[PDB]
């Protein structure tokens, strides 16, 4: 919960040190720029002086001095006309000289054309250097992505990460170009048009400074009382989307066993609710500036006020009573908006730390480069002791040697180590204190890359992209063309059903009909796998939703057809896995027991009691 | 965006007479925030430029009168701004929700269960949320320059050409601004979305990404969608940069002007000194009035893209439907015939499934076995009507079922999907969907017959253990013999499982055929699966390849005869 706010603030502001020469150029941009529409009021206030000066000053005895005029106005008992004449500086007989009214508004008007050019240029500078600072950003995400252990991936929640590369970098986006361009100038305008305010009359800047604590604590006190309905409509809205969620996911059953009427009444007795929670959430969250707002006219009121009755005294000028009233505006704009600049500060540097944090991270072994070649296949393993988390060993000492040209197959019941061992394997994770050399060479010194690119691996479960089914196939080999991935998808079977999707080979498997099967996703898969052209293949229970007469003919054409190349074949049906060079049984690491299934059934075993679970029926 | 405002004026409508006080209400505020300066005008003329002491003071009574007829107004326009907005948004999700009930099979899974949801709870809230920011915050535009044009004139209208030149240059250089930036800026969400969307298919696959070694592909295809992203953002940019000073260089040249055009006038004795500050103030609060109003401009592209996708579901006519003459049989007591029927998806090469004809006695048992892909899949779904044949005939024991009330065939049909779903909530309101007023020992049937009795009996609270929202507390055979349960107790006509006995095991399926065969002794049976050990009590089998049906017979006249069938059962024995 935003545990730390002054590093992390440091950190990110430090992130825009290489865009030091554009962040330089947009912080002394933006004074310039800002102290020129500050002083501009006041070169306005001059002007409509000179006007006031000459207009009450031309219907006096033409002659007279000054102070003869203020103490021939006294006399007659005008008191408060003789003040507001000693407070200007007029000349009696005199118009209005319209060529310093003139020149005033020419000054004025060429500050004010400056101060438009001063500014777009410190947008477009600002715009230049956050959109170069974000893509370094994330650029360096992306490289950090491919680096990170597997051992990270799959140690979070199941949005967490998700939530933090793509929901969290808006966020610094936000607010760094939130407090370059719209806090900071909204403090230099509570600065600037607070020290120009107050050489001016400093009793009426008192009366405008004291509705910072009243527009703050009514602001405060709007958002802490409209908390027992800002959360009872969050939750009420989670009613909503937890009930749509499961009258979606399950509308085949809701429509059989027909609670068609149940299911739309229950939700029209939560959306009247949800109606109900979010009216005073946004009613009593929408009225934070209308109060804000409130209290900027009662200042303004007091302002004129007292602004008028001191011009009549002749303490001050009108033209300084013109300005202070568009210092006014000026100074009570940034507070309308305060908290809509400091919850969206919180947020974007809370959702700020959770980056560093990941890019603060171990990265994987460093590799070392020796791209090690396999030649046949000797996939043999020495005493392999992994364990995922110190004090749970998860497989024990195990011995499996395999040979150049067999299939291995390793059974055994559900969480007993084999999509942990093929894990071991793509060096996903490290092995300890055992050897896994491959081909008598280990592959715990070698590179990554190379191993993993020689393997070649289907899972349990699927991964397609965002793209056509020719796409994804063409995923394991992209230099390749349709006449060698039409090819090698006709010996994974998708030909047969892609051409019953409406658009086969283009079906753009993101956004589809659902008519493609959990099976189907899987032989899409194995066609990837088969385009890659693997020396060591793995199917780490991929034929799992498939039909166990296609799981026999791919691991026939793809898995035994191929004299040249070994491999794993990791699934739960015995029916495809009899008769397949060197069954492997295994009870949570301690390979229990082995060899070809008529050795391995006519021996009474773990392997004899498990192949009736299936054939023999009896459990 | 012609959706968004044909989806914004049709369920809107009963909310006029809402609106209606909204903006009557944010034009009595905007012209008594207007008035201030008008007053204080008077404070400058009146009180100022004679001595006139106490009408300073006793013109502050008017300017506090005004400044609280400004807030109850401004107050009570959010009350009715933020309560058609939430009318709005409450009808709008009742209808896409009532619309997508509707839905078919095929519709329902073209746009999915959660890209659904998504459209009715978080994708109404874009546009819900654009009306209590349009009526509320966005109109006070307009009005404060269309009245402040009103008060200018009010208030020494020989100078009120300025405010008539001044407004049609701020909203025409305003509408080319952002003319030009609502394309590029409607571009850069489905652009930005083009990177979400990357990043969260190599986090689900960085495990075969890895495998692959295809690393060089990934972070130089990232390369391509984050340069490309930040060029419509650097260049939507481009645009919002000429938004602040254009506009305020309209309102500082027209204030300059505005003093040079007034004294011209008060030096010739036809104007008063207080009309400038007035003016003055005008221009700052049109000034503001458009800046914030334009900076929130941001979510008319965002919700004009919500738009499309609500009006993509609710313009999607459903093609299953209760016909106007309904047959209504007094039983409907199970006979499929399915003659010839040939679904085929619209526009795809090849059937789904083609001259299929089967037929099937009153009280026998049928089982359809195929490879993966091989049609049986979606002929389950044409019994009850989840999809519609396009050439051929299926009927149940007296008529097309498409010439049958829906309703009806619904009632008599215990469906068990591929999948088993559960409901929120307990067991006895999860399996209580068969029938609704079982009483409580009927209930213990169910879980006897379908082998369920034993882990839910085993629990304090009887059968009344709490249930997730998908069942997911039930890992899988639980799940799928919970789900056999439901169907267990409606005493249907027409059992038909699609897939069902393949999560569980060899024992506990035949234990679960044989309390079916001990209890449904004249119900029709329709078994659905890959398996061979679940389908040799079948009164008749039958095997479909690529669609078309390759053999009917039952199990021993059908392993000798149809080659695919026997080696299907080859891949079968240990
Ligand atoms: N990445 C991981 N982090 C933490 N625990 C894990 C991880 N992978 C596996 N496990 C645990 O270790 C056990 C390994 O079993 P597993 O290799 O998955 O067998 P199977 O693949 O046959 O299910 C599992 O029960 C699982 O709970
Ligand atoms: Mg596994």
């Amino acid at each position: 919960r935003t545990r730390d706010f002054k590093g992390s603030a440091i950190r990110l502001a430090r992130r825009l040190l290489p865009q030091r020469a554009l962040t330089l150029a947009v912080i002394l941009l933006g004074v310039g720029g800002i102290a020129i529409g500050v002083i501009g009021p006041r070169i306005l206030g001059h002007a409509t002086d000179l006007l006031f000066n000459g207009v009450i000053g031309r219907e006096l005895p033409a002659g007279l001095t000054k102070e003869q005029a203020v103490e021939a106005a006294r006399a007659r008992g005008d008191g408060t006309f003789a003040d507001l004449l000693s407070g200007m500086d007029i000349v009696p007989g005199q118009g209005v000289d319209f060529g310093a009214v003139g020149r005033t508004l020419a000054l004025a008007l060429g500050l004010y054309l400056v101060a438009a050019l001063l500014v777009w240029v410190q947008a477009r500078l600002l715009n230049v250097t956050v959109q170069r600072t974000m893509v370094a950003l994330r650029a360096e995400v992306q490289e950090k992505i491919h680096r990170l252990p597997l051992s990270y991936f799959d140690s979070r929640q199941r949005g967490e990460v998700l939530s933090r590369v793509t929901n969290d970098v808006d966020n610094i986006q936000n607010s760094v170009s939130m407090t370059i361009s719209q806090l900071l100038t909204s403090v230099l305008t509570v600065f600037a048009v607070l020290v120009m305010m107050l050489t001016i009359s400093p009793l009426l800047t008192l009366f405008t400074v004291v509705t910072v604590p009243a527009s703050l604590w009514v602001t405060r006190w709007i958002t802490r009382r409209s908390q027992p309905l800002f959360v009872a409509q969050w939750r009420n809205t989670g009613r909503l989307a937890a009930h749509l969620e499961e009258t979606y996911s399950g509308f085949t059953i809701v429509k059989t066993f027909g609670h068609r009427e149940a299911a739309a009444g229950k939700f029209a007795e939560l959306n009247s609710e949800t109606q109900q929670s979010s009216f005073g959430a946004q009613f009593f969250s929408g009225l934070v500036s209308p109060a804000t707002m409130f209290i900027g006219n009662l200042s303004y009121v007091a302002v004129a006020v007292v602004g008028g009755l001191q011009v009549a005294t002749g303490q001050i000028t009108l033209g300084s009573i013109q300005a202070f009233i568009q210092y006014v505006r000026q100074f009570n704009q940034p507070l309308t908006q305060v908290a809509g600049m400091y919850n969206t500060l919180q947020s974007g540097i809370a959702s700020a730390e959770r980056v560093f944090d990941l890019l603060d991270t171990e990265e994987e072994s460093a590799d070392s480069p020796r791209r090690a070649d396999v030649r046949t296949g000797r996939v043999e393993f020495e005493h392999v002791s992994f364990s995922y988390v110190p004090g749970t060993p998860v497989i024990e000492d195990l011995s499996l040697v395999a040979e150049p040209g067999s299939t291995v197959a390793i059974v055994g019941p559900t969480g007993a180590g084999k999509t942990t061992l093929v894990n071991l394997l793509m060096r996903f994770y490290d092995v300890d204190s055992g050897r896994i050399t491959i081909d008598g060479v280990d592959i715990a010194s070698v590179s990554r890359e190379s191993l993993r690119a020689s393997i070649g691996m289907v899972l349990q479960d699927t991964w397609l992209f965002a793209g056509t089914i020719y796409d994804n196939i063409a995923y394991g080999r992209p230099d390749a063309d349709e006449d060698e991935v039409i090819e090698a998808a006709t010996a994974a079977y998708v030909d047969r059903f892609v051409h019953t999707l409406p658009n086969g080979y283009d079906t753009r498997v993101d956004d589809d009909g659902g008519a493609i099967s959990a099976g189907e996703k899987q032989l899409i898969t194995i066609a990837r796998a088969v385009l890659a052209r693997p020396k060591l293949l793995v199917l780490d229970e991929a034929t799992s939703s498939v039909d166990t007469r296609t799981e026999l003919l791919i691991a026939h054409a793809m898995a035994e057809l191929r004299r040249d190349r070994t491999s794993f074949i990791i699934a739960h049906r015995l029916s495809t896995i009899r008769d397949a060079d060197l069954i492997l049984v295994m009870d949570s690491g301690r390979i229990i027991e082995r060899g070809t299934h008529e050795e391995l059934l006519a021996r009474h075993g773990r392997y004899w009691e498990m192949t009736r679970v299936h054939l023999g029926g009896i459990k | 965006s012609n959706m968004l405002w044909a989806l914004l004026r049709q369920y809107v409508r009963p909310y006029r007479w809402l609106l209606a006080v909204v903006a009557v209400l944010q034009v009595i505020s905007n012209m008594a925030s207007l008035y201030l300066p008008t007053v204080n005008a008077a404070i400058i003329d009146d009180g100022v430029a004679k001595g006139d002491t106490a009408r300073i003071v006793e013109l502050g009574a008017v300017m506090l009168g005004v400044t609280a007829l400004q807030v109850v107004c401004a107050v009570g326009a959010v009350f009715f701004g933020a309560r058609a907005a939430t009318g709005f948004g409450h009808d709008l999700r009742a209808a896409v929700f009532t619309h997508v009930t509707t839905f078919s099979a095929e519709e329902a899974g073209r746009f999915g269960a959660a890209s659904l949801l998504t459209r009715t709870t978080n994708d109404v809230g874009h546009i819900q949320q654009l009306v209590q920011l349009t009526v509320t915050m966005l109109i006070t535009a307009p009005i404060m320059s269309i009245g402040g044009i009103f008060m200018a004139l009010h208030q020494d209208a020989g100078l009120s050409w300025l405010l008539l030149v001044s407004v049609p240059v701020l909203g025409l250089a305003n509408y080319w601004i952002i003319r030009h930036l609502m394309p590029v800026f409607t571009r850069m969400q489905s652009l930005i979305d083009g990177i979400n969307r990357v990043l969260r298919d190599q986090l689900s696959g960085i495990r075969v990404i890895r495998a692959f070694a295809r690393e060089p592909l990934e972070r130089v295809r990232f390369a391509e969608a984050n340069q490309t992203l930040s060029d419509s953002a650097l260049e939507a940019g481009r645009w919002q940069a000429l938004m602040l000073p254009v506009t305020t260089l309209v309102i500082n040249v027209s204030s300059v002007a505005l003093i040079w055009f007034g004294g011209l006038r008060i030096d010739a004795g036809q104007m008063q000194v207080g009309s400038l500050i007035a003016f003055l103030a005008y221009f700052m609060q049109i000034l503001m009035a458009v800046l914030m109003a334009t900076f929130m401009l941001v979510i008319f592209p965002r919700a004009a893209v919500c738009a499309d996708r609500i009006g993509e579901v609710l313009s999607t006519q459903t093609a299953i439907t209760n016909p106007a003459d309904p047959v209504r049989p007094a039983a409907i007591a199970g006979d499929i015939g399915v003659h010839d029927a040939t679904f085929c998806y619209p526009g795809a090469d090849r059937p789904v499934l083609q001259d299929v004809s089967f037929t099937v006695p009153r009280g026998t048992t049928t089982a359809v076995v195929g490879s993966t892909g091989s049609g049986k899949s979606t002929l389950i779904s044409l019994i009850c009507r989840l999809y519609d044949v396009t050439s051929g005939s299926l009927r149940i024991d007296g008529v097309d079922v498409r010439d049958l009330d829906i309703e009806q065939l619904w009632s008599a049909i215990g469906l068990v999907p591929q999948r088993g779903y559960l409901f929120s909530g307990t067991v006895a309101e999860n399996l209580r969907y068969g029938r609704a007023d079982a009483t409580d020992d009927e209930m213990w049937e169910a879980l006897r017959v379908a082998a369920a009795a034993d882990f839910v009996r085993a629990h304090p609270q009887g059968l009344d253990m709490p249930v997730a929202q998908g069942g997911i507390n039930f890992s899988g055979g639980q799940r799928q013999r919970l789900a056999i349960a439901r169907a267990v107790i409606r005493r249907p006509a027409i059992y038909l499982f699609d897939d069902a006995f393949s999560a569980l095991d060899v024992h506990t399926d035949a234990r679960v055929r044989d309390a079916l065969r001990e209890v449904a002794a004249d119900a029709t049976v329709v078994i659905v699966s890959q398996r061979i050990s679940t389908v040799i009590e079948a009164d008749q089998v039958v095997v479909i390849d690529d669609g078309r049906v390759v053999g009917i017979g039952t199990h021993d006249t059908l392993l000798a005869d149809c080659p695919i069938y026997a080696e299907f059962a080859e891949s079968q024995a240990l």
